[PDB]
């Protein structure tokens, strides 16, 4: 029931794109899909129908061409926690901690990106042996993962000069082509593959250091003692399915005595005074 | 020229070449009917005796004589200041004994003036008899590609040269790659166009490979030294 959701929550805004809430009451779908997330201090903007924005491209993509809709709501700060955590397998795999952040602070990226299962930041350190300018760190990658491609270069009379690839960083390089992470954005219900990875602090095992992931950011969501979430509900299916609401007419009216009225009690009509009388020969099926 | 095309027979009559041993080793530019700008780095030592060297003009196709149908250089003069190890000053003159009359697809390009005001990410094209890929053979056919042109300050970050480029010098290309001339280009007419005139501004004495990330196209810049190259004027008559 539409009224009872709306009263339990600390409704502050709704609407719904390409459905009208009128036609809400007594109608079926076959499925209802529901996500929720928190509401940065920072972005309010961007939660607007259609913005090519950080959240659209790395956070989550909201469609356009379906019938959706977007609520926005209040929950107290008493006895509420962030769940922070990083889906990408890739970025834990060299050894991802935990981002170590403040409570009641949500963390948005800002570019999101992406790599091949034939990826390491790691060099060969047989090959780093010979530079002396630039040498980057270098450790035993796993197998199945090359190593990150160096290539040791001339310029005027410096022998051992050696250069590789993402430089200096993946968000802002001087040849994206010869990097193999890849700037992505996010699909309708796709999230992000993971972050950036500085190669030039990675490198026992290849171990990144933590500090070496960019791409991120932390905001606060306190407003007026109270933290804002964002949900979105998207109805599969329409006039149709085994989903449906008790928004029409039947909405547990209040029963009355001494005028007769219509009967529909357990598939059954008819008309008749009512009166109240004390019984007890009633069961649970009954 | 890596990543080019054919350069058609248009109006591009500021590319000399200069072979020596019937055999062809490097280009240059002319500006006036009596004198040939090209790179210092080839008039070595070993390289004297300027009596046995002949420009070709006009040629696309590097195929139409054999020791003979030439220009014979009078006097080469390179610079006083260069020096064989950071590469500066890489600017050389010779001097032909034929009057050269302006004639079909004969003319030279003017001399950039001072205080210009170029745009920082200029666009400006190449050209010249190098590889075609890489470590290749000359080009049989004459081939031009478009390049731009980058901020000293930006050339001389510790992962491109780290700090190797002389106020004196210049830097073009893409960053990317996969655009730039490889051995053999030496010289090398780099012209762009203003007021509906073409201007060069370029000469290419040196460079870290070619179509490599990271490695773009280093070029001499002739506005500090074009007063000088009056000077050699002075010794003209």
């Amino acid at each position: 029931n539409l009224s009872t959701l709306l009263r339990l929550v600390h409704v502050d805004s709704f609407s719904c794109n390409n459905l009208d809430k009128s036609k809400i009451f007594g109608s079926c779908f076959n499925s209802i899909t529901v996500d929720k997330f928190a509401i940065p201090n920072r972005r309010r903007d961007d939660l607007q129908l259609g913005s090519s924005g950080f959240l659209q491209s790395s956070n989550y993509k909201i469609d356009i061409s379906s019938s959706s809709c977007q609520l926005y709501y209040s929950l107290p700060l008493v006895n509420v926690t962030i769940n922070n955590f990083n889906p990408s397998s890739w970025n834990r795999r060299y050894g991802f901690g935990s981002f170590n952040l403040s409570s009641y602070d949500v963390v948005y990226s800002d570019h999101c990106f992406s790599v091949n299962s034939d990826f390491c930041p790691c060099a060969d350190p047989s090959v780093v042996n010979s530079c002396a300018k630039s040498k980057p760190p270098s450790a035993i990658c796993p197998a199945g993962t090359k190593y990150r491609h160096c290539d040791l270069d001339t310029t005027l009379y410096v022998k051992n000069w050696c250069r590789c690839s993402c430089l200096p960083d993946p968000i802002s390089t001087y040849s994206p082509n010869t990097c193999p992470q890849k700037k992505v954005v996010v699909g309708i219900g796709e999230h992000c593959p993971g972050l950036g990875i500085n190669e030039e602090k990675c490198g026992s095992s290849c171990f990144c250091s933590p500090d070496a992931f960019l791409g991120w950011s932390f905001d606060s969501c306190i407003s007026n003692n109270r933290c804002n979430i964002f949900s979105n509900f998207i109805f599969n299916g329409i006039n149709s399915g085994t989903t449906c609401s008790n928004d029409l007419l039947y909405s547990n009216t209040e029963i009355s005595t001494g005028v007769c009225v219509n009967y529909d009690l357990y598939g059954i009509t008819g008309q008749g005074i009512f009166k109240e009388v004390s019984a007890a020969y009633y069961n649970n099926w009954q | 020229i890596v990543g080019g095309e054919s350069a058609l027979p248009g109006a591009w009559p500021w590319q000399v070449s200069l072979h020596v041993q019937n055999v062809h080793v490097c280009g240059g530019s002319i500006i006036t009917p009596e004198w040939i700008v090209t790179a210092a780095h080839c008039v070595e030592k070993p390289l004297n005796n300027p009596w046995h060297w002949t420009a070709f003009a006009g040629i696309l196709r590097q195929s139409f004589m054999f020791y003979g149908a030439g220009y014979q250089v009078e006097k080469v003069i390179s610079h006083p200041n260069y020096d064989s190890k950071t590469k500066n000053n890489d600017i050389a003159l010779m001097k032909l004994q034929k009057p050269l009359t302006f004639n079909d697809l004969v003319k030279p390009v003017c001399l950039p003036n001072p205080g210009m005001m170029l745009q920082p990410e200029q666009l400006c094209w190449i050209s010249g008899w190098g590889a075609t890929e890489e470590k290749g053979k000359t080009s049989e056919v004459l081939n031009a590609a478009k390049v731009l042109l980058i901020e000293t300050q930006r050339c001389n970050s510790r992962y491109v040269y780290d700090n190797l480029i002389t106020p004196a010098m210049i830097c073009a290309g893409f960053l990317q790659g996969n655009v730039d001339s490889c051995q053999g280009d030496s010289g090398g007419p780099l012209v762009t166009s203003k007021n509906n005139i073409w201007w060069l501004i370029g000469d290419t004495s040196w460079g870290s490979g070619c179509a490599k990330a990271y490695r773009p196209g280093v070029y001499g810049n002739v506005m500090v030294f074009t007063d000088w190259i009056y000077r050699q004027m002075r010794a003209d008559g």
